[PDB]
């Protein structure tokens, strides 16, 4: 619900936003480029990103790629996901993220301080699932399992908000998200997305090795979830706010002044991880950045870890990802057996 | 019979200019004309003797521009159609136009209070027709909510159309997901606000058009053209006494690089009359260069070219019209995405020479001046074009062809 | 065929206007237009959209009228033909008339510098038209000389044609030696000074003359008559936002005595909506006047006459001209010779009421309004005037006309 | 011999003056609107030039008709016929007088101290000339009568001389008469003219008179040419300007400050003259004023006299005037026998 004037408003703000992004983007910034998702390999700007290590973009915002530097932001406390301060460029094109961005960037900021159950009693439920997956498997997980601790089309709607926080979606896929967006409840609603696209990335990455694929058969694993979630995080982009001014290699961050962590381009640094670009399920490197307070990313590694050993029995199309998703990368169509 | 007329255009004084004499063309005819656009463009509007219906609120594009819009300047300057490279025709960079004009620009003028302010005055004045600016949306919206029959007139090639036809083009390549339309999704949620009809494509181009420009020269994109001949309006124009006279001597006209504006020593060294529109203001530096060169301001395009041999502008739509009616040979000297095509289509029919500013140099320049003067295949190629253009009805018949049009 | 048409007016705002739809009426037909004025007038030609030939050099009206030309305006006043008195008609009256405004007005406008001026950009631009305001009497000449083919373009009544055919009429009861001509003693040793032709009464009235005035409110001169439907042309026309809704009761709109204009609480006791041409600065005095009054400034006549059911006003040729083409019933308050003279006309028509200044009396304005929106008779006789007046052709079919004439 | 260039602006400043003459005349003021001389009787405006006494025009002009103060200002010698000032109105009309006016204010100001032979042995040859008047007989005077002391059309073409400084004639007139003006002679041509509309006006006053008749046959009288020179002057108006600033009746007229004498206003005052507008010829008022150095006015009475006297065997059509001629009022057609 939502008057068609205000609707016209915040679609021209969304419209604005993005074809700055773009301009800035196609004129040599890469991170609104990026931040666009119109293509489905990233890998080549996470390296140029990586490369400079931090640079700060068109808009205000402080690139973070590095894996040193990385760590050392994530680690800092001044850097919070709260509110920071509408940059010159957006209240100009008359567009302030307290408007377009506000809802998703509470929902970035909520934590799930909740008892995680970790149990794997879970994949018992999740077992009787493939018959002899975006939606069919990957999104039927997170459902019955916070269920066995949040409606499916409550939650499948409101999927897109970890990505709307920094990257405008389309003036109706914004609307059913704010409509189905709910606290704790909100941020589980962000987990189970978290967890719906790492069941799918996983099965994956299991389907092209030759090991990963009987071997997770053998004994129902963690260390491929873990793996997983290095090459194909929950987030790939970290929005980050200073409270008070921090000196990050020789640069100045304001109060208010955002920060960007890419940690996908992070978790795949040369000299921090060996064959980074390449699934090893068994590999020493576990020095991994990911996700601040709560227990959400907790959660989420175990209802995809109780749902990849319960598909461990059926392991040994064309697939299709959502285009505006530069934070969490998910997918739309996943054929098939 | 009787119409009630409504003309709108952006607050642009470069945009409303292409649509005066046809305005002035319904009125003579005794029909009720309104030019029905933003506060800004107001002056103007009365200083082409016409009525303004000034509606909405003015866009502060000062600050926009100050701190967003600039770098869209800068992007702007990148695109490059007039040679037809496979890697602009790329879906990737087709929508990219498509992501970042149609909010910074096209949006960016039609804003929330002009389509308000014109689906008021439709609604209330109840015209019989809207004949708009190519890039003015509001009109269409007001005009489909209405009801109203609407045409677009063009001034320049329809270079937009053409990159919207090809983007259209690719969609269905791409799958159901990555499928998206910017500028569709715009006018269908205006369209929705103002409880209007579904979203046709006739909001985007018009149920017909009128352009200026001959047969030949016009891009194909299959729309219903009526074809007009030409008749300048480039704002207040006052005829000098040095201008009364035939000239003496073959006359060459310059009209505004990299070349730091020392090119006039270029256009020096050919044998002819240079008349160039600098002020003494611009031309302040230079010191050698003037010998056979003039400097006379801003004149009456349309009275200085009936008068000239040859002709060099930037290719701007009053230089190029007006040029291409009189018969009179170009050199282009390009600059803009819409400027380039049209410098490259009138050269491809031999009317002229495109010259390109960033690749030009001054001996280009002076063998171009000095080619469209000495070979008479530049004089017969600007012929033909003049004659085809002599052969559109006048705006003067154009009002019946659109009063006919307007009922079906 | 196309075809270079001169339009020629004296330095006068109040002049220019009845031309303009016409020279855009030739352009928008395809033609060269140009309006060959004193410098004065050029802000006000570019301002209509039109092109400006400034010729000669301007005349110091400022002195002149402090010291000499001030009594004339006194002298002027006088003269009262609405009523056609014998006392009028005597040779001694109106060769009065001829002896002062031949060189206070008519030779004062036209000076030595124009003629010369209009006379050389013909001889180089070679016209194939002169179209001229009816007492702007360079253009004729330049057209004499040139022999280029000239039209007058009438506004308000030919009083002055009518004025001089008395007074011609009365010459030869007068003795040889008691004969005078003052206009053509001046035409003739003008004409002298370009070696122009031989003098004609062709050079004072047309070759043809176009008048937007319904055929039976028009003088009998028996000069070749163009007839033209009236398009109206005020300078700068900007529409407010109350203009656009369709009014809620009836509406009067007063535009512009000896009433102390305390008349405003007379037109108050009228059963309809009020609407005062006057600014906040001309009504800094009146604080009980206004009731069912609206108090707008100068806005557009053509747009607020469609909406009225009744006018007030001068008797201006714009007010009567606008009025007449939309059926509204008129009360005219003159105070000029051609004012008086036009609204006993359509007085006698039945189109309304001439309230002469003088005589006004606030009861007889009550009285007039009331009269003109109770009684079906002037609303019938403004009917027939409109009606009349929409059976002549549109400037845009005018063009043709002209364009025949001017061969033959 | 003139450019029809300067014709061009000396015909539209003669145009300009006369424009303003009838303006400013018809809106009130008399001495415009009788300098403009559009009627054949003026002695209505010659009684309310008197009735006032003195008054200053439209124009910066001095109107003195009371008898009393116009020979107060003809005997006082500051009053002289010489360029004076230039008035505002004039200037700002674009027709300062030292251009339109200037040939005929120089003819006004010409003196003729010749010797003036009022033998009467003129009437001899003036015998022989009406057969058994305006060119056939009056103007015939002064030519044989000059030549016996200057040829005919010449001084016809020149004749309008005393009028045009005042008054403007037409462009055609005002050229002949420029081309045909000559000092002396130049101020005989004017003589010839006065001569010739006295001689004109004498026999039209003894045709209407019973007595004066068949009596100037008897006495061939003197008498006659005064009293005709009284009721038809050879100057109605007589241009004087001020040299130094004089006091007439309380009013200042300042240095430069132009003056004109109503001499035939004056020559008919109902105080100073007995039945004023009745032509007597034996009346004992001889206190008539007249024409300033010279003796071109008894050149005049001398030529008229020598003619009345000739002419007084014949003494016992329409008559047209000179329609601009406010100064002098000739006559151009005198018929008949």
């Amino acid at each position: 619900h939502m008057t068609t004037t205000d609707r016209a408003g915040l679609g021209r703000q969304l419209q604005m936003i993005r074809g700055l992004h773009w301009g800035y983007g196609s004129n040599g910034d890469p991170y609104p480029m990026l931040l666009c998702g119109h293509d489905d390999d990233p890998q080549r700007r996470y390296r140029s990103m990586r490369e400079s290590g931090v640079r700060r973009s068109r808009t205000e915002t402080w690139v973070v790629a590095d894996h040193a530097t990385a760590r050392q932001v994530l680690d800092d406390p001044a850097f919070t996901r709260a509110t920071g301060r509408t940059p010159e460029w957006m209240r100009a094109a008359g567009a302030p993220p307290a408007e377009w961005a506000q809802p998703f960037r509470d929902v970035h900021a909520a934590s799930w301080e909740g008892e995680v159950p970790d149990v794997g009693e879970l994949a018992e439920s999740f077992a009787g699932l493939l018959p002899g997956l975006v939606g069919d498997f990957a999104w039927q997980v997170p459902v019955q399992g916070m269920t066995a601790v949040v409606l499916r089309g409550a939650a499948w709607d409101a999927r897109v908000s970890l990505d709307a926080q920094l990257s405008p979606q389309q003036l109706a896929v914004t609307e059913a998200a704010v409509a189905a967006l709910p606290p704790a409840l909100r941020a589980l609603f962000a987990g189970a997305e978290m967890t719906a696209n790492t069941v799918v990335d996983a099965v994956l990455a299991v389907s092209a090795e030759p090991g990963l694929a009987e071997r997770i058969a053998d004994d129902p694993a963690q260390r491929t979830v873990a793996e997983v979630l290095r090459l194909h995080p929950a987030l790939h982009l970290e929005r980050r706010t200073a409270t008070a001014e921090v000196r990050l290699g020789e640069h100045v961050i304001g109060e208010g002044e955002e920060v960007v962590v890419v940690v996908a381009a992070a978790n795949r640094d040369p000299e921090v991880f060996a064959e980074p670009d390449r699934l090893d399920v068994d590999r020493p490197d576990a020095d991994r950045a990911l996700s601040h307070p709560g227990r959400l990313e907790e959660l989420v590694t175990a209802l995809a870890t109780a749902a990849l050993r319960a598909a461990a029995k059926a392991l040994p199309g064309p697939v299709v990802r959502r285009r505006r998703s530069p934070v969490l990368r998910g997918t739309n169509r996943c054929p098939v057996e | 019979s009787h119409m009630r007329v409504v003309f709108s255009s952006m607050a642009s004084k470069s945009h409303l200019f292409g649509l005066v004499p046809l305005a002035w063309a319904f009125r003579a005819a005794g029909h009720e004309v309104r030019v029905v656009a933003s506060p800004a463009l107001t002056e103007d509007i009365t200083a082409a003797g016409l009525t303004a219906v000034p509606v909405g609120t003015d866009v502060d594009l000062v600050d926009f521009m100050t701190h967003a819009g600039h770098d869209i300047i800068d992007y702007v300057r990148s695109l490059d159609f007039s040679e037809r490279d496979p890697a602009t025709l790329t879906w990737e960079h087709l929508l990219g136009m498509q992501t970042v004009l149609t909010p910074t620009f096209y949006a960016l003028m039609s804003p929330d209070t002009l389509i308000e302010g014109m689906v008021s005055f439709c609604r209330k004045w109840r015209p019989d027709l809207v004949i708009w600016e190519p890039l003015t949306f509001a009109a269409p919206i007001a005009a489909a909510v209405t009801g109203t029959p609407h045409a677009r007139l063009l001034w320049g090639p329809d270079i937009t159309t053409r990159a919207r036809q090809n983007f259209l083009g690719l969609l269905p390549d791409q799958p159901e997901e990555h499928r998206e339309d910017p500028l569709a999704e715009w006018l269908t949620w205006t369209l929705e606000k103002y409880g209007g009809p579904a979203f046709d494509e006739e909001v985007v181009v018009g149920q017909w058009t009128i352009d200026p420009a001959p047969a030949a020269i016009r891009l194909d994109t299959g729309l219903k053209t009526v074809g007009m001949r030409y008749v300048d309006y480039n704002g207040p124009s006052v005829v000098p006494e040095w201008l009364h006279d035939e000239p003496e001597r073959r006359r060459v006209c310059l009209t505004l690089q990299v070349s730091i504006e020392e090119l006039l020593g270029a256009v020096g060294d050919v044998d002819a009359e240079i008349i160039a529109t600098f002020d003494a203001q611009q031309l302040e530096g230079v010191a050698n260069i003037p010998d056979n060169v003039r400097t006379v301001g801003f004149v009456p395009m349309h009275a200085l070219l009936p008068t000239c041999a040859a002709t060099v502008h930037h290719g701007g739509p009053g230089s190029w019209h007006t040029a291409a009616i009189h018969g009179v040979p170009q050199v282009i000297l390009p600059d803009g995405w819409d400027t380039g095509v049209r410098a490259q289509r009138t050269q491809e029919f031999g009317a002229g020479i495109a010259l390109p500013v960033p690749e030009l140099t001054p001996d280009q320049l002076r063998e171009s001046v000095k080619r469209v003067l000495d070979d008479p295949a530049h004089r017969a190629g600007a012929a033909r074009m003049r004659d085809d253009m002599l052969a559109e009805p006048s705006p003067a018949e154009v009002v019946g062809i659109c009063e006919e049009l307007a009922a079906g």
